[PDB]
């Protein structure tokens, strides 16, 4: 998931934004 | 913006900045 | 433990500490 | 909500567990 | 995204997030 | 400057990019 | 509460949250 | 010690509480 | 260096920075 | 104590070394 | 003071503490 | 540079001070 992706690879702020309420 | 390498609590900090008053959900695997 | 004021990024850092793998929601609108 | 309980007022680590999934 | 108050160490953590490899300057005197 | 724009007032992530190199 | 994996300054943050106004001592090996 | 244990393995908040004053 | 206000978690992060391996005590009651 | 010296008032990095072990 | 092992955002925190109101520039390679 | 040195090896506060404005 995002938690793993950001840590093992990289992720963008745009991907993070998907987790906002 | 640039791509991010974020582990642990740094991911939560990033979500906090990105989401602001909307808040967010933190859902790790397992 | 104790009771303190936990605000903003400090609040979500505390949620991360407390919840960890369970995950959590931060929903300031409520 | 959480902001009122833990920032505006004061909350314990146990109360913070209220917002875990 | 959102607009919030970002002060002190939180401001430079946000600059780090936003700028990353580009680098940044924090120049509070202005 | 940045302190006035983002701490004293309120700024977006886009405005913060103003201070990138 | 969940178990913690805490290195560096993250350990100090955790101690701060756990101990509150009691404060704490940070004593690494060597 | 606790500093090393939390980092090389895992530790609990209850173990941390032992380091409060 | 400089003089600033260092409070709460920021104060203990600064102690960690300054003291490191020596270790430190944070004793707000005094 | 440290809170009065460094939070309420203002302290240097050198003064913070006062609280090292 | 002690020597520091600082990665990511922890370097920015350290620069913030060290430089205070002077501010600082963060300039990673590449 | 300093960013890499602090992370791959170690660095001092005195070296960091060189990056202040
Ligand atoms: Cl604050
Ligand atoms: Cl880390
Ligand atoms: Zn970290
Ligand atoms: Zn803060």
């Amino acid at each position: 998931g995002i938690v793993e992706q950001c840590c093992t690879s990289i992720c963008s702020l745009y991907q993070l934004e998907n987790y906002c309420n | 913006f640039v791509n991010q390498h974020l582990c642990g609590s740094h991911l939560v900090e990033a979500l906090y900045l990105v989401c602001g008053e909307r808040g967010f959900f933190y859902t790790p695997k397992t």
